[PDB]
This record gives C-alpha cells, sequence and structure tokens, in this order.
C-alpha cells in the first residue's frame, strides 16, 4: 500500500534527507563531486503501508528538489523501516525545471 | 511497600547489554535510556554493535526491566521487582516461536551506582533460515499485551507466561510463547505477589540520524488484576 503525496516542511529533516541523497549520489560517481546547498520547496512524502489488512505504516517515500554545486536534481528517496538500511536513494537526476 | 520502592520515585537512567547467538550468529546490542516508574514509562534507543541484526527488532523487545512498571498504591505491596532492588534479580525465559525456533534468556538486572543495568546473554536455535524471524518477515511495530504474574515461592520470586503476538508482513500474526523465571540476585527478604497482570504498551521507531542498526522503544507498563 501507499498514499498520496503530501506537502512538508524544508525544515532540518528535510535538509538532512537532502544531504543524504547526495551523499549517496556522491558515491556512484556519474556526476562529478557533488556539493549540498538546499532543499528547496515544494517536498513532498507519501506513507507506504504494509501489504495486508492491517495496513500499518512500513515506511514512507519522498520527493525532493535539491540545491547541489548550484544546480538543481530531482532526488527520489525510500524509508523503509523492516529492512536495514532504511534509506535508500532511488533516484537523482538533473539537471531539472524549477518547480 | 519496600525500601526498594524509594529508588524509582524519580527518573532511572537505564543500560541494556546484550549478547547474543541466534542459529549461530553472533551479535551484540547496548541500549541507554531511562525510566520513569511513576508513571510507568520506559524510553530506549539500542544499537547493534556487531553490524546488521541477524533476527528482526521486534523479537527482541521483552528481552531487553519490569521494575520501571507503575504499581498502583493499592497494588504496591505486590511489586517483586522493585522489592529484589539495589541487589536486583536474575531474569530467565525460553521463548518459543510458533513453527520456528527459539530463544534461552538469562539476564541479571541490578543497580551499578545510580543506574539500573539490564545485562543479557541469549541463545537461540532451531530457526528455519527463511522463516519468519532469520528472513525478516515481521512488520516493524509491536503489540499491546498482559502479562500474568504469579508467585514462585519455592526460588523466592515469581514466574509469568504470556503470548507476545508479532505481526507478519503477510497479514498473519505469529505467537511468540514466552515462559519466565525471576528469583532475587540478595538474601533479603522480598515482596511476594498475589496473582496479577502487567498491562503494556510499546511503539517501535527508528532516530532519522542515526546510521547503525537500531530501534528506539517508548514502553508504557501499568500493574493491574487487583481489586482495590
Amino acid at each position: 500500500g501507499s498514499g498520496e503525496w503530501e506537502i512538508i516542511d524544508i525544515g532540518p529533516f528535510t535538509q538532512n534527507l537532502g544531504k543524504f541523497a547526495v551523499d549517496e549520489e556522491n558515491k556512484i560517481g556519474q556526476y562529478g563531486r557533488l556539493t549540498f546547498n538546499k532543499v528547496i520547496r515544494p517536498s513532498m512524502k507519501k506513507t507506504i503501508y504494509y501489504a495486508n489488512s492491517r495496513g500499518m505504516i512500513k515506511g514512507y517515500e519522498y520527493q525532493l528538489y535539491v540545491y547541489a554545486s548550484d544546480k538543481l536534481f530531482r532526488a527520489d528517496i525510500s524509508e523503509d523501516y523492516q529492512h536495514y538500511p532504511h534509506r535508500k536513494l532511488l533516484r537523482f537526476n538533473g539537471p531539472v525545471p524549477p518547480p | 511497600g519496600s525500601k526498594g520502592e524509594e529508588l524509582f520515585t524519580g527518573v532511572v537512567p537505564i543500560l541494556v547489554e546484550l549478547d547474543g547467538d541466534v542459529n549461530g550468529h553472533k551479535f551484540s546490542v547496548s541500549g541507554e535510556g531511562e525510566g520513569d516508574a511513576t508513571y510507568g514509562k520506559l524510553t530506549l534507543k539500542f544499537i547493534c554493535t556487531t553490524g546488521k541484526l541477524p533476527v528482526p527488532w521486534p523479537t527482541l523487545v521483552t528481552t531487553f526491566v519490569q521494575c520501571f512498571s507503575r504499581y498502583p498504591d493499592h497494588m504496591k505491596r505486590h511489586d517483586f521487582f522493585k522489592s529484589a532492588m539495589p541487589e536486583g534479580y536474575v531474569q530467565e525465559r525460553t521463548i518459543s516461536f510458533k513453527d520456528d525456533g527459539n530463544y534461552k534468556t538469562r539476564a541479571e538486572v541490578k543497580f551499578e551506582g545510580d543506574t539500573l543495568v539490564n545485562r543479557i546473554e541469549l541463545k537461540g536455535i532451531d530457526f528455519k533460515e527463511d522463516g519468519n524471524i532469520l528472513g525478516h518477515k515481521l512488520e516493524y511495530n509491536y503489540n499491546s499485551h498482559n502479562v500474568y504474574i504469579t508467585a514462585d515461592k519455592q526460588k523466592n520470586g515469581i514466574k509469568a507466561n504470556f503470548k507476545i503476538r508479532h505481526n507478519i508482513e503477510d497479514g498473519s500474526v505469529q505467537l511468540a510463547d514466552h515462559y519466565q523465571q525471576n528469583t532475587p540476585i540478595g538474601d533479603g527478604p522480598v515482596l511476594l505477589p498475589d496473582n496479577h497482570y502487567l498491562s503494556t504498551q510499546s511503539k517501535l521507531s527508528k532516530d532519522p540520524n542515526e546510521k547503525r542498526d537500531h530501534m528506539v522503544l517508548l514502553e508504557f507498563v501499568t500493574a493491574a488484576g487487583i481489586t482495590h
């Protein structure tokens, strides 16, 4: 299961998600070494549910606009509480049009 | 009431140390936090210090300090756990997972200075390699339970029987059958209780800034089952 996208703030929690995305992308290397600047609006997340009738929260998915090295990227991050490591960078593409 | 009870009237720091061995997979966990028995409240964070935990975190919740239970005033003569303090008690369990392996645990719970310490050794055997436990098929959450306590006069302690209900990702629930015995470490007198139960509720979460394999635990435990 998975709910709908909801707008979230761009406070520390979100900025740290940005930082995570850039650090993970830096491990691949298809772009040059990126330096995190900031997550800008809009940031959004959707709730992920266990696939069963209880339907309790399994984790979350995030879609972020991230500035790194003065370029704007779209980062998708999944958070899954059941399995370590919980945070995984699904996608990281850029540069992209400003929202 | 007991002298041991006076050690719990405020916030008490807690340390938890576990050495485990499940189907030969060795692991260690350290936990820190605090307990406030006035409200039956426990807050703990556990870190696997040997890398990735080879079993699901929820299966270890009961193993990771019932002296922080809130005993209602009319029931305080029945609180064995605090009465055994500061010398402490040994807590032993067998935990049987339905159609899978079992844990055997031995823990010593006692004060070290002003800190309540729970030191545990855990042995797990007969687990199915792709069962719910070693296959990590448990949801990351935790149900509320009632744990019935009875006196064990010959060991000058208590025993308990209860079933833990673990949610499974496919929608089933797997029962973990707990057999428990507690005996005081010291030689002094302790309070032996009439039959009663502990009502528990637990919330599991994660620390967003933590990179190691870990569990954050918030728990409330209240004693009940004796009329006033």
